[PDB]
């Protein structure tokens, strides 16, 4: 049935995604089971399905003009309404495999904050500074997860870096101090 | 047994030293860390994050640091520079178009406080490709001779042979002693 043969060809595209994300795209997009505008792929990396995150990751930390509108579109799909800025980070990096990077993890963080504080209005005075604490939360993650990393950021230590971030000035301890623990005691999950 | 470790073998229980390596993407610190750890593989469990690459003989670390992004995040980066000896500047001295944006990369991490103290030393890599810029050419593109209160050194490197990275830690070795 006009039908197992989409199947097919959809198993095949998303393989082909797994092994190349952009020959994937373009295959799906050829064979006409995939829309080429940022919206419907965007759709697809999200919904995921039989995708490796490593993959979704890797495209959507490319440079080029479409990669930069899906990601924009990716980030739109998730909904961080409600959320805490690491709940809302936990749930983002679920979703793919954060590259290593720092040019792509800067990219991917912005958007990230646009999208956090569109969601949650006047938990942040500006995006900015979301921007920014989330990037620290980033780097959190690695100084105390990653062993390659032996003299491990004390609470102090993350609040002194935190310092002059809420546009020139401080954000509250309390806030820093819930982040480093949630942090430190369940590091990002590894999807 | 590891002829870069045997470098610093006598630092004098010193105090742990700490090297950044810095280099616009492609300039081959990767490269150059596979030699200083001589190949040598591990499986690591993964952590969600920045790359870390990094080795450490004891007494003395090298640690590759991405200055990639946005200048906003820079703010962040002050207390890794505070305890740090020397700064690894790596180079692609085949690149010619590029070769003034590394020196402006090594010119803002030179003005970081942090970094005053810090010994560099500048390896110009990809010496083995027949375009290459050498160490003397390096030296006038990079802007070396305008630096002051600076104890630096350049040396001409290629890093998948492993030709240099010897005589330029070595160098950095006796500056390290000497303090
Ligand atoms: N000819 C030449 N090439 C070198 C030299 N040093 C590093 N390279 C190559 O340049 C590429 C970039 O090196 P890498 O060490 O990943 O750079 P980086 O970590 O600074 O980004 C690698 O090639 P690939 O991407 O092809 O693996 C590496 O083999 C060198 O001295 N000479
Ligand atoms: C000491 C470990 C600390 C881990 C957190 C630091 C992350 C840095 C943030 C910077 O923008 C790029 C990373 C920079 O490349 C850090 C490398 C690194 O090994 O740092
Ligand atoms: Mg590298
Ligand atoms: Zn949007």
């Amino acid at each position: 049935s006009k039908t197992l043969q989409r199947n097919r060809k959809m198993a095949m595209g998303r393989k082909k995604f797994n092994m190349d994300p952009k020959k994937g795209i373009q295959f799906l997009v050829e064979n006409e089971l995939l829309q080429n505008t940022p919206e419907e792929i965007a759709r697809f990396l999200y919904k995921g399905e039989g995708l490796n995150k490593t993959a979704i990751g890797d495209y959507l930390g490319e440079r080029e003009e479409l990669n930069l509108a899906v990601l924009h579109a990716f980030v739109d799909l998730h909904e961080f309404t409600d959320l805490n800025l690491v709940q809302a980070l936990r749930q983002f990096l679920w979703s793919f495999r954060l590259p290593g990077e720092a040019q792509k993890i800067d990219r991917m963080m912005e958007a990230f904050a646009q999208r956090y504080c569109l969601c949650n209005p006047g938990v942040f005075q500006s995006t900015d500074t979301c921007y920014v604490l989330s990037y620290s939360v980033i780097m959190l993650n690695t100084d105390l997860h990653n062993p390659n990393v032996r003299d491990k950021m004390g609470l102090e230590r993350f609040v002194a870096m935190n310092r002059g971030i809420n546009e020139g000035g401080d954000l509250p301890e309390e806030l820093l101090r819930n982040l480093y623990d949630s942090i430190r005691n369940e590091p990002f999950k590894i999807p | 047994g590891n002829i870069f470790a045997n470098l610093f073998k006598g630092l004098f229980g010193k105090k742990e030293m700490r090297i950044l390596m810095v280099g616009l993407d492609a300039a081959g610190k990767t490269t150059i860390l596979y030699k200083l750890k001589l190949g040598e593989i591990v499986t690591t469990i993964p952590t969600i994050g920045f790359n870390v690459e990094t080795v450490e003989y004891k007494n003395i670390s090298f640690t590759v640091w991405d200055v990639g992004g946005q200048d906003k995040i820079r703010p962040l980066w002050r207390h890794y520079f505070q305890n740090t000896q020397g700064l690894i500047f790596v180079v692609d001295s085949n690149d010619r178009e590029r070769v003034n944006e590394a020196r402006e990369e090594l010119m803002r991490m030179l003005a970081e406080d942090e970094l005053r103290d810090a010994v560099l030393l500048v390896f110009a890599n990809k010496q083995d490709l027949p375009n290459a810029m050498n160490a003397a050419e390096i030296t006038d593109k990079l802007g070396l001779h305008s630096l002051r209160h600076r104890n630096w050194y350049i040396q001409a490197t290629c890093a998948t042979s492993g030709d240099g990275l010897y005589e330029g830690l070595d160098w950095l070795s006796n500056q390290l002693r000497n303090q």
